[PDB]
RNA sequence: GUUGGGCACUCUAAGGUGACUGCCGGUGACAAACCGGAGGAAGGUGGGGAUGACGUCAAAUCAUCAUGCCCCUUAUGACCUGGGCUACACACGUGCUACAAUGGACAGAACAAAGGGCAGCGAAACCGCGAGGUUAAGCCAAUCCCACAAAUCUGUUCUCAGUUCGGAUCGCAGUCUGCAACUCGACUGCGUGAAGCUGGAAUCGCUAGUAAUCGCGGAUCAGCAUGCCGCGGUGAAUACGUUCC
């Protein structure tokens, strides 16, 4: 808004892992204010991570974020009669936001039947430095570096 | 309403199902409230005059 | 676009005219009161009546009339008031007790003031004169403010318009401000003129 | 297995598979199996010849398939023959149950055939 | 008994919390908390005042909660515990107030307004 | 669908006319405005001329028409396509 | 026991009329329970503000009905006829469950 | 909570108190103010409502009502029955329900608010698969009834299918109101099981208890609401910024 920056509302950390970083994810995944369903999926998905790997799910999840979270993004800019996608440094706050959004979005587009599996499988893919949410982070970087000229 | 229509509403009809409300002030058929037996227009006016007991502009 | 000033203030600083509770009979009583207030207004047209408070308790109707000419309403001892009472007993079919109070300064009662202007407009007085004079007389009676408006085909004009005059303060948004308000009409040969009057007597 | 001249789905449960017969829905499929005394959870492929036999005998009493389709056809045919309002709605391909037709009669009417506006 | 009372409120909920000494048994209308409030996340929030004061496994929380929904009541109980702990030890005020557990959460359902579809949600506009 | 406890509805005026014809073997056109009247079994063979809104439509009764209201054979609106 | 229900639209005249009944009970000698405020019955009326069209333009009116309950435990014959003496103002409705 | 008993607590609702940049520091004309801090349930017009200046659009309304002028006055007035306002090649606006597995079905636990009720609300009981029926307790109501919250949670089953998705359309048989449900009511049962696999150009709402989603009540009303006006339940994301629209 015009007046200035606004007080960013805080979320509580969570009754298992004690993680603000992962309460956010319930809220990204939540639909129609059904927080229970999203909690259930999350927690089920994290069990599935722990069984397949052996490592702590939280850990794999935070490894996964690092690979999904972008650093540079282009931004649409009309100058004259042609657009110049201008590269910008992503703010630390926005990095997480784009991290979780892409995780949740591309999780839902997977072909696995249940969401807990789709989420889990997508979280594992990011840790493997491949998948859809990673390919998104690759493609945002490619565009940013392609338009490195501008500043 | 027409005088005929007001009269015919006041007369007892052939069947009770045929019986309908009008505004007792102005004879309007639509939007007649049963508590007051007034249409929405007449109700507003008389409420503003303080001539409908206990009725005041609401806000919450 | 402007709310009725009386309407805004009822149950705040103003009080209801009809001062009675009912549950079952509420609609029946309401249309009795309408029939009364109609009748009183028709009969006591020239007698400078404004408010007509109505109260009820059992088969009984207490009618506190407010008038600037109480002698004209009452008449010779209590001749005309009894003729009114007996006429209301025909309409109501109840006991009708009629109190009659005085308005001390009739230029502070909005309804009287509005009707004055309306009567003058029917008698072919210039809307400019009719208004301007009342503005003075209300201010003389010690009103803290007064607005008056006359609207319609002023001076038998083809195009209607609203000329208005004001004096002092009339703070319509201030809720505790006792702002009396009233309207009246004048059936001229070029249709209806309409009057409106705001009188600010003071704070509460 | 074929029932009432219909090869029902083998891999599905019997309550569901019975509804593939015209004239049977979930309640009818429940009320037959109850009368047979077959479990609702059992697959069609994992029925015994005893169970199928008992089911067949029950369904043979119920009016299904062509028996039913003929009944429905004659009902609608009757309405047309007598020239009832409903019959006229049946032949003209419009709502028969008072549904308004200025909009949204597409199930009866079929897909749109657009015409030039004024 | 040495009960410490504290009323709590959220949305339409009203908790009547009572901190009797014991070993951390929250009792909500003659039940265990897990029976009444199924969510793990809400139970943690109810513990939040007890965990900061370090009186988890010290008082048994006896509750008579009414109105609102499961979360509403969860938040009401939290406010009631917090206010009960002020009677227990007034020095806990400093730590409770820091966390912000001594605020009646004044977020209430905004009224539906005529012309609008909800409180804020306006009907679908078209210029044509 | 009218309740069974009430039983099938018919206007007295209509029924009386048709019953009056059923006293003998008389057959005449019973012009009427009672579209709401059910076609009773004892109507069969008569020619009831039902009012559609602007005229009496003649309706010869059949066995299949029993159960239906007289109005069902006297359609009120006039439609014969757009363009 | 005697029981008194008061209903009025204005709460000021209700509490005045309530205090009269409380005062009248104490002078008569009977024990007073006191004026218990029962919940207010708020009816609400939304109407169209305009005479024609303008559906989204409304006006909302309300009728609040305030209620008081006075019980009188252990009465005496003067107390019953003492409630006859109060000709309470119009706008307050009375009901006696003696 | 049923009783006795108490009114503690909650609640009800009358009267008060409380928030004023009042206090602390900094920046600021030493002003106005602003930025942060304390205390506080609340902090900077705390949230929301009511409240709508002079005027603008010869904007809307002669069909609420009133009214000048004009017109009709065995008719443009009045009474009736039936029909129509529900028509259907089609085009647009606003909505509802969906297109499914964050789901469907089935089963078991729960947790609301605000309203309405006198010829009106009608419990329980019994009968009916059900809509409902018969009978009838209580309540002119913080007492009784409407009334059952539903999303949710926990099981079980279905396992990606135009399907156990979806529920249009149509047939049959009913229920209720009503003098009467053909045109033209709602609801129920059984059968039927359409389109639809998230929608081109484009376009709308919303900054927080909001949006989104889930039920509940009310006016009108015999009956008839996906509409409207209210009510609570669960409950987000994001706001860098002001270039552009
Ligand atoms: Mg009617
Ligand atoms: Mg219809
Ligand atoms: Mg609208
Ligand atoms: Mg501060
Ligand atoms: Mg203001
Ligand atoms: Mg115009
Ligand atoms: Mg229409
Ligand atoms: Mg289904
Ligand atoms: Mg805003
Ligand atoms: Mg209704
Ligand atoms: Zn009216």
């Amino acid at each position: 808004p015009r007046k200035g920056p606004v007080a960013k509302r805080d979320v509580l950390p969570d009754p298992i892992y004690n993680s603000k970083l992962v309460s956010r994810l319930i809220n990204k995944m939540m639909i129609d204010g059904k927080k229970g369903k999203s909690q259930t999926i999350l927690y089920k998905s994290f069990d599935i991570i722990k069984e397949r790997t052996g490592n702590d799910a939280m850990e794999v999840f935070e490894q996964a974020l690092k690979n999904i979270m972008p650093v540079l993004e282009v931004k649409a800019r009309r100058v004259g009669g042609a657009n110049y996608q201008v590269p910008v440094e992503v703010r630390p706050e926005r990095r997480t936001t784009l991290g979780l959004r892409w995780l949740v979005n591309y999780a839902r587009l997977r072909g696995e039947k249940t969401m807990e599996e789709r989420l889990a499988n997508e979280i594992l893919d990011a840790a493997n430095n491949t998948g859809a949410a990673v390919k998104k982070r690759e493609d945002t970087h490619k565009m940013a570096e392609a338009n490195k000229a501008f500043a | 309403a027409k005088k005929s229509m007001i009269a015919k509403q006041q007369r007892t009809p052939k069947f009770k199902v045929q019986e309908y409300t009008r505004c007792e002030r102005c004879g309007r058929p639509h939007s007649v409230i049963r508590k007051f037996k007034l249409c929405r227009i007449c109700f507003r006016e008389l409420a503003y005059k303080g001539q409908i007991p206990g009725v005041k502009k609401a806000s919450w | 676009q402007k709310v009725n000033p009386v309407g805004l203030r009822i149950g705040v600083i103003r009080d209801w005219e009809s001062k009675w509770y009912a549950g079952k009979d509420y609609a029946d009583f309401l249309h009795e009161d309408l029939k009364i207030r109609e009748y009183i207004s028709k009969r006591l047209s020239d007698a400078s009546v404004s408010k007509v408070e109505i109260e009820r308790a059992a088969n009984r109707v207490n009618i506190t009339i407010h008038t600037a000419k109480p002698g004209m309403v009452i008449g010779k001892g209590g001749s005309e008031v009894e003729a009114l009472r007996k006429a209301l007993n025909s309409l109501t079919g109840k006991r009708v007790h009629i109190n009659i109070l005085e308005i001390k300064r009739a230029d502070l009662d909005a309804q009287l003031v509005a009707d004055n202007i309306a009567r003058q407009l029917e008698n072919r007085v210039s809307f400019r004169r009719a208004q301007k004079q009342q503005i003075q007389r209300t201010m003389r009676a010690g009103a803290q403010g007064v607005k008056t408006m006359v609207s319609g085909r002023l001076g038998g004009a083809d195009i209607a318009r609203s000329e208005y005059y004001s004096e002092g303060t009339v703070p319509l948004h201030t809720l505790r401000a006792d702002i009396d308000y009233a309207t009246s009409e004048a059936d001229t040969t070029y249709g209806k003129l309409g009057v409106k009057v705001w009188i600010y007597r003071g704070e509460v | 297995a074929r029932i009432a001249g219909v090869d029902i789905p083998r891999d599905k449960r019997v309550v569901i598979s019975l509804t593939y017969i015209f004239g049977i829905g979930r309640t009818t499929a429940q009320q037959v199996l109850k009368e047979a005394g077959v479990s609702e959870d059992t697959r069609v492929r994992d029925l015994t010849e005893e169970e199928l036999g008992k089911i067949r005998d029950i369904i043979d009493k119920l009016k299904v398939e062509g028996d039913l389709r003929r009944e429905v056809s004659l009902n609608i045919k009757r309405l047309i023959e007598i020239g009832s309002y409903r019959g006229i709605r049946h032949r003209r391909g419009l709502p028969v149950r008072g549904q308004n037709s200025k909009n949204n009669a597409r199930t009866r009417k079929g897909p749109r055939r657009t015409v030039a506006n004024k | 008994q040495v009960q410490y009372y504290g009323t709590g409120r959220r949305k339409s909920s009203v908790a009547r919390v009572r901190l009797v000494p014991g070993e951390g048994r929250i009792v909500v209308n003659n039940r265990e908390i897990s029976e009444h409030i199924p969510s793990a996340a809400l139970i943690e929030d109810i513990k939040q005042p007890l965990t900061l004061t370090e009186t988890a496994g010290t008082y048994d929380v006896l509750v008579n909660v009414h109105g609102g929904g499961l979360s509403g009541q969860a938040g009401a109980i939290r406010h009631g515990i917090a206010r009960a702990l002020l009677e227990a030890d007034p020095e806990y005020r400093t730590t409770l107030k820091r966390a912000g557990l001594l605020t009646r959460d004044a977020r209430m359902k905004e009224r539906k307004k005529y012309g609008l579809k909800g409180a804020r949600r306006a009907p679908q506009f078209s210029k044509r | 669908a009218r309740s069974l406890k009430k039983g099938p509805f018919v206007d007295g005026h209509l029924m009386t006319k048709i019953e009056k014809l059923n006293e003998t073997d008389k057959k005449q056109v019973v012009k009427t405005w009672s579209r709401r009247s059910t076609i009773f079994p004892q109507f069969i063979g008569h020619t009831i001329a039902v009012y559609d809104g602007r005229k009496h439509v003649p309706v010869f009764i059949s066995e299949d028409m029993v159960g239906h209201k007289l109005g069902e054979f006297a359609p009120t609106r006039t439609y014969k396509g757009h363009a | 026991k005697i029981r008194i229900r008061l209903k009025a639209y204005d709460h000021r005249i209700l509490d005045q009329s309530a205090e009269k009944i409380v005062e009248t009970a104490k002078r008569s000698g009977a024990s007073v329970s006191g004026p218990i405020p029962l919940p207010t019955e708020k009816s609400v009326y939304t109407i169209l503000r305009a005479v024609h069209k303008y559906k989204d333009s409304r006006e909302q009116f309300e009728m609040r009905t305030h209620k008081r309950l006075i019980d009188i435990v252990n009465p005496t014959p003067q107390t019953v006829d003492a409630l006859m003496r109060l000709d309470l103002p119009s706008g307050v409705d009375i009901e006696i469950k003696l």
